[PDB]
């Protein structure tokens, strides 16, 4: 269709010999991820695992910013109406992408070139390998809105040495 | 007329039967194809001029002596396989494919002649087309003769090609002394029957049959057999190291595990064994687009032909200059 | 290296007699400022990999079959950092084998 | 085999076989009454069941005329195989070097069962690993092949059809991998004599590093050796030298591949001027090829023709170029190159059109592989600068693989979107 | 604990003895993948004696598909081999005694003393002519299959080439009957005179693509819809849009 | 030779295309490609 040319704008994709990089463009929002960018994510990473032809896959973001974490006003207007069915679907498609990043067949490298923030380490963390700049910020303030630190953000943190992770995903 | 053709074309392109004499030239004839064929590096003629003209004399030789040069240049293709596809559903070259005659020019004046029906009217052209849903028949006071000629045909087939050089490679003189005691015992209904239920014949097949076996493996046969069987295979390897580590670590047992590996490891990992022996040429049956009825005798066009299946006795590398065939993938291609 | 398996005549005291390697080397480590052998011409003709150090003033005819370039002013300091460095990656990459 | 004797035997006891069965029927019929008019009669003289009593008279007739030497063999009638022109030296060279490996293997075996300590035991177990990861191991295609036959026998319809494509294509590759290994050395010859190739260099290669160890010895102690003993030392080092030429030149053996055929493309007779006259002399032009995308060429000078052919025999196998073909029937598309004034056109076409060429562009296009070319050689047809402007031309085809690792997307056939 | 042992050679014994069996298995699937969709095996007299016992026995449950799935051919040669099993049972009845058969025996028993090539399945030749398409950089979509392709062309292929056989086999047979005239001096007007065909042309004559609406009109001034035998006139002579298969 | 690219491409197709045997330094080669750095349009600044 021609509805899909502003997701499409949102996740666009850089070819290169034999490797695909995934660009968050969502400036309005700070790269902050929506259901129909997870969507597409998805389609992009299972279709690059599944094409022999290409050798890594690599995620970047444009701008200043990484990733923020997932778009909540969204999920919020949507919890306001009445119905919680969209904020479900958001959350098992966004966990998926989680997985399927945990469990990639292919390697996967993460340029954190800004603020990542939420799920935004959800997506890049359980990948192979993962490049921080000098630009590089990581918080988890989940506890600070009202929820929890999810996408596999209980997996990561609770891995790390001591009692670091509960220290970070209590602070933020 | 037709035995000097040999000469021209340095190997036996005659099909009938050869003198002493005959054999003679044909033994230096052959030496002559042997040196050229070494001869072939220094040949700036070899691909263009020579091979080419060779095998369109080969060609020509096998469809009958037709013109086919002329016939291929009348259409503007370079490849002949469309042009050899259109000659197989021909109808002389059909009745010789059927094996319902023996040469292409007995069928020519057997059509020609007004002897042989197509949906059991008369046709008596020679190069009519036959499509898939035609049905071929003789003559009614004509048949019996055919199939009794049919019935020649096979078992003088077997007797003289299947018995001579299958494991009875007799000096001539006395082969032909030998071939009235055989030809003897097919005058009669009972002894073909019991020439067919016979140990003789087969002991023969099952020699033919594991001939057939060998010669699988020159395409690797053997290390498929492994690559399907690679678990068990290696089974046995982890029985043998297990035994002969927990029955050893403080004799029957070891040598027949010791036989069935080093069974099971020559006949996975020994190489094909082309022996001196040479093959012998087999009639094929154009069972892919013609289903016979021997009895009438009948037949039925049900299918095409197929440019691999072409019973001529030239070489795929000779041929692919004037075919120029993806050969390997089964298609008319 | 071109022609490695040519004769060769003893003369006298001379320049010295020597024959060329035995076997053909799989690398070429080259330190010829002003170019005053074939080396890269006749490795890059046997398809054999070339490491060298590259001045400012390189041919682009030389510069094109050096497999390795490395863009620096061959002082002697840095020589003596390239060859150290050398040295001590192939003998660690050695001894991890056994020898 | 089987005796001729044992032949006479057997057609003796069928037609024995024959007459014990008539006279068994005949008995069985005539105890129950019933009158052998089918009997008699209709398996003697009236049967002429496939027509052969005229045949049989022929040849009882031209059995009784002439003498020779009755187990006398003759060239055979049926005979031209033509592809049992193989060298018998080689294939009997496989035989023993297998059988050689398979001893060994026994012998390893054995030893595994004759051991006493468990540390022993792993010793000749990692022996026999290695000895079986290097002689007898079966490459991983087949393990693929194999799986894919396992799906095979328990598949139908579409899938059975899609697999059976799958299995044609990996046995394709297979047997290519297998013809054309350069690491096999079996894939290689001597020409002409101008493990075992493994061995013999290396014995040739310790005898040169010795005798260069005794030349720099030699020349360490000519350093400081003055007078009469400098001569002798001198005369020592001269013969060490020799010695070390003639090894060095024991190693030059040209190989030539086999599964390739080489062809001439051009013989001239060139002259060169002096005082004395014309000095004439020859240049070859080859060309060689696998048919499975390798394609060299080589260009020699030489005394006389042959001379010059050998020399560019001897030296086509040097420069090989890998051609990539499409579906190893065509070219990818339409290519147009020039090599100084030689003009050349190539054109893909589909699978039953043939080869549209002259001799120099059909020779080199046939050895490379390629079925369906049209071309066009417009220009120069100098048949050196020819065999040059095919090289670059096939050379700067971009293939769907190139394109697509040029431009980082995804390059699809039409007929599969 | 040898028990253990004892059963592992009993299992290595139980492979080891059948690998020439596993070898002749093989040489027959290597006969299908060398030339895909070849049978491999030869179709023997009897088991064609066997088919048109089980065509003539229950001929609603062992129809053609039937029998060429079970027996792995085409269709076409199910109708080839049934209609002369016919022919042969009608010239038995006619002689009263059973036809000779010493070529179909010698065929059956040694069938390794002949070369076979007949075919399970239809497999259609490509013109693999090299015609590409980049795909847009985010392109997510998965490429199709070749063999896939491959398998609907055929398919597809194979559907034709079955009607086509069809059509033109049930006019030969009913031209062995002697429906048709084919002979010139057979063609004899009635009492009447001609029955005419006539067709109407132009865009508002058409019965569809292929032609145009047909009728009979008798020559005593009646007309009438077509027959079966004039429907099957009417369908072997329009025009068809695809080149020549086989 | 008439074939482009780089010694790696190159000596990769050539050995794929089972033209040359593979020569040692080609894993080596594989394992530490040779250095690649950005276009950089020539124009050298003064410092
Ligand atoms: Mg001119």
């Amino acid at each position: 269709s021609a509805s899909d040319a502003d997701v499409q704008d949102q996740v666009s994709v850089e070819g290169k010999a034999k490797s695909r990089a995934a660009i968050l463009d969502r400036p309005s929002s700070l790269n902050a991820l929506s259901a129909p960018m997870v969507g597409r994510l998805k389609r992009l990473y299972e279709s690059w695992e599944e094409n022999p032809a290409i050798s890594f896959v690599l995620m970047k973001g444009s701008g200043k910013t990484f990733c923020s974490g997932a778009d909540v006003l969204p999920l919020y207007h949507s919890i306001n109406e009445g119905n919680t069915e969209e904020c479900k679907h958001f959350f098992g498609s966004l966990y998926n992408f989680v997985y399927l990043q945990g469990t990639y067949l292919k390697p996967n490298i993460a340029i954190m070139d800004g603020v990542t923030m939420g799920c935004g380490g959800g997506i890049s963390i359980p990948g192979m390998f993962r490049v921080a700049t000098d630009k590089t910020v990581l918080a988890h303030p989940e506890v600070q809105i009202g929820f929890h630190p999810d996408a596999g953000a209980s997996y990561y943190l609770s891995r790390l040495p001591g009692y670091l992770g509960e220290y970070l995903a209590l602070t933020g | 007329l037709r035995f000097q053709t040999c000469r021209l074309l340095l190997g036996n392109v005659w099909n009938r039967e050869l003198t002493i004499i005959q054999r003679r030239i044909l033994r230096r004839l052959r030496n002559r194809k042997r040196s050229i064929k070494k001869r072939k590096i220094y040949s700036k003629k070899y691909l263009t001029s020579y091979i080419q003209l060779q095998t369109t004399r080969k060609l020509s030789l096998f469809y009958g002596d037709l013109p086919i040069t002329e016939m291929h240049r009348g259409t503007k293709r370079t490849s002949y396989i469309p042009f050899l596809l259109n000659l197989e559903t021909r109808f002389d070259v059909i009745l010789l494919r059927l094996h319902f005659l023996e040469t292409i020019p007995q069928a020519r004046q057997l059509i020609s002649h007004r002897r042989v029906c197509v949906n059991k009217g008369m046709v008596s052209i020679t190069h009519l087309k036959l499509s898939h849903g035609d049905i071929i028949s003789f003559q009614e006071n004509n048949a019996i003769i055919r199939g009794e000629e049919i019935r020649r045909s096979f078992y003088k087939e077997i007797l003289v090609e299947k018995i001579i050089g299958k494991l009875l490679h007799q000096p001539l003189r006395m082969w032909r002394r030998s071939k009235t005691e055989w030809f003897h015992l097919l005058k009669t209904k009972r002894g073909c029957r019991l020439l067919l239920k016979s140990r003789f014949l087969q002991q023969l097949r099952s020699s033919m049959q594991e001939e057939d076996l060998e010669r699988t493996k020159k395409f690797g046969s053997e290390k498929v057999c492994l690559g399907s069987s690679f678990a068990e295979h290696k089974r046995m390897k982890r029985n043998l190291l297990k035994s002969l580590f927990l029955s050893k670590r403080r004799p029957i047992v070891y040598n027949s595990s010791l036989s069935l590996y080093s069974n099971s490891t020559y006949c996975f990992a020994s190489p094909h064994k082309l022996t001196m022996k040479r093959r012998i040429k087999r009639i094929e049956l154009p069972t892919h687009y013609l289903e016979v009825n021997y009895r009438t005798p009948k037949a039925v066009v049900f299918y095409g032909p197929n440019i691999g299946h072409i019973p001529h006795d030239i070489r795929l590398k000779d041929l692919n200059l004037l075919l120029w065939s993806r050969n390997g993938r089964g298609q008319n291609i | 290296l071109t022609n490695s398996y040519s004769p060769k005549k003893f003369r006298s005291r001379h320049k010295k007699l020597c024959f060329g390697p035995t076997t053909m080397p799989d690398c070429v480590v080259v330190f010829d400022a002003e170019r005053k052998s074939s080396v890269v011409l006749e490795a890059a003709k046997l398809q054999i990999p070339v490491v060298a150090i590259v001045d400012p003033n390189v041919p682009l005819e030389f510069f094109e079959k050096i497999t390795y370039p490395v863009p620096a002013r061959d002082s002697v300091k840095f020589v003596y950092l390239f060859c150290n460095v050398i040295t001590k990656c192939f003998v660690a990459e050695q001894m991890k084998m056994g020898i | 085999t089987i005796s001729p004797a044992e032949a006479d035997r057997v057609v003796r006891d069928l037609l024995a076989e024959v007459e014990k069965e008539k006279q068994r029927e005949r008995e069985e019929r005539q105890r129950q009454g019933l009158d052998c008019k089918d009997i008699d009669d209709e398996d003697e003289d009236e049967e002429d069941y496939l027509g052969i009593e005229p045949f049989i008279e022929k040849l009882k007739k031209q059995n009784l005329k002439d003498d020779g030497e009755l187990n006398r063999r003759e060239e055979s009638s049926d005979s031209d195989s033509e592809l049992d022109e193989v060298d018998w030296d080689e294939e009997r060279k496989k035989e023993d070097m297998f059988n050689k490996k398979f001893q060994r293997h026994k012998e390893l075996l054995q030893t595994l069962t004759k051991s006493e300590t468990l540390d022993e035991a792993y010793k000749w177990m990692t022996k026999l690993d290695k000895f079986e990861e290097k002689h007898f191991k079966l490459a991983p295609e087949y393990r693929v092949i194999g799986e894919l036959m396992n799906r095979l026998k328990v598949a139908e319809g579409k899938d059975k059809f899609i697999l059976q494509q799958k299995i044609n294509r990996a046995m394709r590759l297979v047997e290519w991998k297998e013809a054309f290994d350069p690491n096999n050395p079996a894939n290689y010859g001597v020409i002409e004599r101008d493990d075992d190739m493994k061995e013999r260099d290396d014995i040739l290669l310790e005898k040169l590093n010795a005798i260069d160890k005794k030349l720099e010895s030699k020349l360490s102690e000519l350093d400081h050796t003055f007078g009469k003993k400098g001569k002798r030392l001198e005369e020592e080092i001269r013969d060490l030298a020799e010695e070390r030429n003639a090894l060095t030149e024991k190693k030059r053996q040209p190989l030539y591949r086999k599964g390739y055929d080489v062809h001439v493309i051009d013989v001239k007779k060139v002259a060169k001027v002096t005082k004395g006259g014309r000095v004439e002399r020859y240049t070859a032009l080859m060309v060689c090829g696998n048919y499975e995308g390798v394609i060299g060429y080589a260009k020699a000078k030489a005394e006389t023709g042959q001379s010059a052919m050998q020399k560019a025999y001897e030296k086509c196998f040097q420069n090989l170029h890998y051609i990539e073909r499409h579906e190893e029937h065509t070219i990818a598309h339409a290519i147009q190159t020039s090599y100084k004034k030689t003009k050349l056109y190539l054109w893909p076409a589909p699978t039953t059109t043939g080869m549209k060429a002259g001799r120099v562009v059909k020779t080199m296009l046939l050895l490379a592989g390629f079925k369906n070319i049209k071309s066009k050689v417009i220009g120069s047809r100098n048949s050196y600068n020819t065999v040059k402007a095919v090289l670059k031309a096939l050379n700067a085809v971009e293939t769907p693989k190139d394109v697509q690792e040029k431009f980082g997307r995804t390059v699809v056939e039409k007929y599969l979107l | 604990m040898i028990k253990e042992i004892e059963k592992d050679n009993r299992h290595s014994r139980v492979f080891v003895d059948g690998i020439k069996q596993k070898m002749m298995e093989m040489s027959v699937l290597l006969k299908q993948v060398k030339e895909p969709g070849a049978r491999g095996s030869y179709l023997k007299d009897s088991e064609k004696t066997e088919m048109y016992r089980l065509h003539k026995e229950n001929p609603e449950v062992y129809t053609v598909e039937r029998l060429a799935k079970d027996y792995r051919i085409m269709r076409q040669r199910v109708h080839a081999i049934l209609f002369l099993k016919e022919d042969e049972e009608e010239e038995e009845r006619k002689l009263g005694r059973p036809l000779d058969d010493s070529v179909e025996r010698l065929l059956d028993e040694y069938p390794e003393f002949f070369v076979s090539h007949d075919r399970e399945f239809h497999v259609a030749s490509l013109s693999y002519k090299p015609d590409f398409k980049v795909m847009p950089e985010g392109w997510d979509g998965t490429i199709k299959d070749m063999d896939e392709v491959h398998y609907e062309i055929s398919k597809k292929e194979d559907d034709i080439l079955y009607e086509e056989f069809l059509r033109r086999f049930e006019f030969n047979k009913l031209k062995w009957k002697g429906e048709v005239k084919c002979h010139k001096y057979s063609r004899r007007r009635s009492s009447d005179g001609w029955k005419i065909t006539v067709e109407k042309l132009g865009p508002q004559g058409k019965r569809g693509n292929g032609g145009g609406w047909k009728f009979v009109s008798l020559p005593d001034g009646s007309s009438r819809p077509l027959n079966e035998v004039e429907k099957m006139y009417v369908k072997r002579e329009a025009p068809r849009r695809r080149r020549k298969i086989l | 030779s008439w074939m482009k690219g780089d010694l790696l491409s190159k000596t990769r197709r050539l050995v794929g295309g089972l033209a040359t045997r593979e020569p040692v330094w080609l894993k080596a080669m594989e394992a530490s490609p040779p250095p690649v750095f950005p276009r950089s349009n020539g124009n050298l600044k003064k410092i």
